């Protein structure tokens, strides 16, 4: 089923530890996935002013 | 240097994932096939068990 | 009788050796088995039947 | 010979005699460790925008996964901790929780139940008695900082006897004006503002001049053996939450403003050594109560 | 941010045609203007910095319930970027465009009694820059020509000589004047690279600086976020 | 009849009504989160003798790169935070931070601006009024621990009324000598040292015998809903720092020794429930202020 | 005319002048850093149910592996830390630790011994003098919260002069009843409960009406530059531990209730800016002493 955003949520039968380890891994990688516009803003701070 | 190394603020996600699995390995031992206590008893002693 | 079991494999441990060292080594293998060692995003929205 | 004493040292009620064995001590230590992770997971979940750390922490604490339409009570551990705190305060409180439930909960985590690893300094001032003669008025106010006001209306200078007990390690006396203090049957020194005394040195005599009031400010430090995880800031917060929640409300028990006053009063009572051991276990239990209640507001 | 970006008279008039009066009115309660206050500017001074609040600051302020308050709210939006708190104006009036209020009689608003000198003083015209003053004079000319007060607008300009030099060269109701106009009215534009992320001493200068620095980010991301809510309306 | 009241409960000045929406609450939470990173990065920079950890954190906080010629004060984020703090304290302080800047600074980090996740305990004892007969003198001293000194010179014993505010949960009374206290129209119990009271039950009556004075020490505990990031130690430090820097120097405002006195006094005024929500947001803002100033020092 | 002063501001003893260079400052910083890991190692031991995290932390701190035979003392670092604490308190205490030993211990961890990175707020209230006319009684009591009780038995109102020094930044005065206060050569305002004052402004005159006594409660805030690692909660606990452990028992020294009183008293002495830097380093040393001794009681 869809969430508030466009992501798709899968509700399945699975083990508790496999669920905890997999979902925690998803959160850690998802923290470093950012929009291109935010990426461009980060670079502009590093590069010279012109 | 290995002993005294401090975790950087922006640590790689793989380090966080491994620390999560390592913590679960010690906290939840039954999932991985080891325990901290066993009981050896003769057969004629009757004890309540998980039915 | 029926039962549901979660099988994550068997990982023997040694009493003399430090558990943290063994847990960390087992953590690398477990991450590789689940496919979460490298940056990834889940693509499972197509795994459905109507 | 009038006698004045500190209010909080008067009639300490007996403490509970249950849940003090080695198995029960492990339960309190385990609850503190699991509650500390619960409060840390909640903080991480808010910033990280992912609820996985909290779900894992709640599953360990409550043995049941969080649900959206159900209240986050805390499970059997939360209920057990609440009732054990009731038993610790008074000997008249019932011991509802069975030993089987305590042992099952204590097996969730492995932690030493040792309560003598470290120490904590407590700042209550144990003025057991202040003996004053006729025509002199003495008033004692305060527990953290004891304020003794003496006024002499007699013809000549009077002697006031101070008894600080034998439990406290050091007591520092400060006066609004320089004053003379010496031990019993000992020569008086010259007047000075500040005195550092050992309470076991004996009862002390203070020379009180005629005409002007003299206020002596007392500060004390006592060392009590506590587990290494003992945090005084969290214990005090748990104590006041426990009182407000009403689980200290039993018949014929004394009430105190802080855990500092509660533990010093029990120490100075008869068989105070045995009472203090139960109080330390209560303090660690209150520490877990504060962390769990803040994470899950019920 | 959109209104301050327009740099030509024909762009500014086009924007006012599509913008409802709701965007010129704030729903934030704000503070009473004309108040001597001490503000903190720690980049420059350790002590507090004296300043006075005004309607043409970038922050919403409490407004009066009269017609004078509504006209002042419209002009403040044009020159400063934010309106004022005038509650319960009316659903029908708030749906009308800003240009409809200024230049059309079908709205139901009466503005014949307005004194242009009083409105300018309430808006602190002495503290306004050349671009802000030209925008304000455009709103006065539109209101004057609607009411048949063309002579009063000219006489008002004669009294204020400095305002006469920067008066816009357009006659309302004539399309030729708008086409050939060469005025520059851009308060906020793509910044020159020399601009830095530094604070300014005055309330007006800092708020204007905030709009300038955030224009580049707004330009790139406004279209998608607007469309994400506009579709399926 | 004589009336005595606590000094800090007298005339609480109105608090600000701006910057209390959902977006403004997110800005305060982001500032607290980013200030915590700044104070941690300065520790790492000092240890490693490198400016790399501090430059990364300062750029995130201030959206600008540190320069040797200029002065590091926190940038536009610092300017907004200090000016919003003044707005919360008094309604006389203006609102000079535009909404565009508030929205921009709230997008730096993703947090939930919920100020009711947790609770905190405040120890200020409210004594709204103490009523005494003609021939008795009553003096109230202290806020964290209130010492009430009472002396009776009349022929007969005097009844003295103690009124604690309805807000406080628990009040504990200890006397220098045993005394009798009971609720209104209730029998007088035997004299004892300690009483535990719930102020909601009603006004209390204390019987004063003729002779030596009686001093009553009062302590109170009140629970106020706060965000999880709330830290009383950091909030108290920020409150004194703001006072010393002159942030609270506004016309027709009252001054308090601690944040505990401020929040309790505003709670006991009319519309106190509305006032407490603003004070909590001010507490988080002061927590962000303290961590920012300690990271970036000015002699 | 009578003069009343704060008891804790009287006769500050000279502090030590040794172990205040760059090399010794990094030694105190290393001890604070390594003692923090000693406490944190205990929590890590509980999680893994192993003593190897504590062994690693102890070995770095003490240059030797812990033994079950003997009590853990901390080794050479503990001996050096104890002795420098004694030297900081008094000039008469010997400087027995060699520079070479300080040199070696400071190289264990990488730190900068800069004690001016941050600031801390100290709450002791300095009342240098209260000048009162005849037939009036003034009593000053307290350090964190100073209560000044004033009674005049004369025919008319009396003027009381308050001198709060020049070091403190903010002083807040709260009265039991509304009173009047103004600076020298200034008109007197209407009676008001709360006054905010700056001690640099000058002496303050209080009108004392004839009748019931008037009590003024004073709170003060002073900012002193301290290293980033400063933690007032840990410094205060270390001060009580050192006093109980007999690290301050030297001849001709003064004793204080808290580190708050100690640092302010030396600040207000003549040429007091010299003592502040030394007292700050002592505070960081006491912070390390509190953590080291709680992990390894003796």
């Amino acid at each position: 089923y869809p969430d508030a955003d466009g992501n798709d949520v899968s509700i399945i039968f699975s083990g508790a530890m496999s669920h905890a380890i997999f979902t925690y891994a998803q959160s850690q990688w998802n923290k470093n996935i950012i929009k291109l516009d935010d990426y461009i803003r980060e670079i502009t701070l590093t590069v010279p002013k012109q | 240097k290995l002993v005294g190394h401090n975790y950087p603020v922006y640590v790689e996600p793989v380090v966080n994932i491994m620390n999560f699995i390592s913590a679960r390995f010690v906290a939840d031992s039954s999932y991985f096939g080891y325990t901290n206590e066993i009981m050896i008893m003769p057969n004629h002693i009757n004890v309540p068990v998980d039915d | 009788h029926a039962l549901i079991k979660e099988d994550l494999g068997q990982w023997p441990v040694e009493t003399g050796i430090s558990l943290v060292n063994q847990a960390g080594v087992f953590a690398v293998q477990l991450a590789n088995k689940l496919g979460i060692d490298k940056p990834f995003v889940l693509d499972a929205g197509s795994n459905y039947f109507t | 010979a009038n006698r004045a004493t500190s209010a909080f040292l008067d009639n300490p009620h007996p403490v509970g005699v249950n849940y003090v064995d080695e198995g029960s001590r492990q339960f309190v230590a385990v609850a503190e460790l699991l509650a500390s992770k619960l409060i840390d997971s909640s903080r991480e979940s808010d910033e990280s925008n992912s609820d996985v750390p909290f779900v894992q922490a709640y599953s360990k604490f409550a043995d049941d996964n969080p649900r959206h339409l159900r209240v986050k009570t805390g499970g059997k551990m939360a209920n057990a901790l609440t009732n054990v705190i009731r038993s610790y305060y008074s000997i008249n409180a019932p011991a509802i929780v069975p030993q089987v439930e305590i042992d099952r909960l204590a097996s969730k985590a492995t932690v030493s139940g040792d309560m003598y690893n470290s120490y904590a300094i407590f700042n209550s001032v144990p003025i057991v008695e202040v003996l004053s003669p006729a025509r002199t008025t003495v008033s004692i106010v305060g527990s953290d900082r004891a304020d003794v006001t003496m006024l002499n209306t007699g013809a000549g200078a009077a002697n006031i006897t101070f008894n600080f007990g034998q439990i406290a390690e050091t007591v520092i006396l400060k006066g609004s004006v320089p004053f003379q203090l010496a031990r019993l049957n000992q020569p008086m020194p010259a007047a000075r503002f500040t005195y550092k005394l050992r309470p076991l040195d004996g009862p002390f005599i203070v020379v009180l001049p005629v005409g002007n009031p003299l206020v002596i400010s007392a500060t004390a430090a006592t060392r009590i053996q506590v587990p290494l995880a003992f945090n005084k800031a969290l214990v005090e917060s748990g104590f006041q939450t426990a009182m407000n929640d009403g689980l200290f409300d039993i018949q014929n028990v004394n009430y105190y403003s802080s855990f500092d006053e509660f533990i010093i009063s029990q120490y100075h009572a008869q068989d105070g050594i045995n009472r203090v051991s139960t109080c330390v276990i209560l303090g660690l239990a209150l520490q877990a109560y504060d962390q769990m209640r803040r994470a899950l507001p019920v | 941010m959109d209104v301050l970006s327009k740099g030509s008279l024909k762009e500014l008039l086009a924007h006012l045609e599509k913008t409802p009066l709701e965007e010129a009115i704030s729903y934030r309660i704000g503070t009473v203007p004309y108040q001597n206050v001490l503000i903190s500017r720690n980049e420059y001074y350790n002590q507090l910095y004296p300043d006075t609040t005004s309607l043409i600051d970038g922050v919403s302020r409490e407004g009066q319930r009269n017609v004078n308050g509504l006209i002042m709210s419209i002009i403040s939006y044009v020159v400063s970027g934010s309106g004022h708190y005038i509650p319960n104006i009316g659903f029908m009036l708030l749906r009308r465009s800003i240009l409809d209020i200024l230049t059309k009689h079908d709205t139901g608003l009466v503005t014949n009694n307005l004194n242009y000198g009083i409105i300018a003083r309430n808006l602190t015209v002495s503290k306004m820059n050349c671009e802000q003053r030209k925008r304000m004079l455009i709103c006065f000319k539109l209101l004057a020509y609607k009411d048949g007060n063309q002579n009063d607008y000219e006489i008002y300009l004669n009294q204020n000589i400095p305002l006469k030099q920067i008066a816009p060269n357009f006659i309302p109701g004539d399309m030729r004047t708008v086409i050939h106009n060469q005025d520059q009215l851009a308060i906020v534009g793509i910044p020159a690279y020399r601009l830095t992320q530094s604070t300014e001493l005055s309330i007006r200068d800092d708020n204007a600086k905030s709009y300038k620095l955030g224009y580049v980010d707004w330009y790139n991301s406004n279209s998608f976020l607007r469309e994400r809510s506009e579709f399926n309306l």
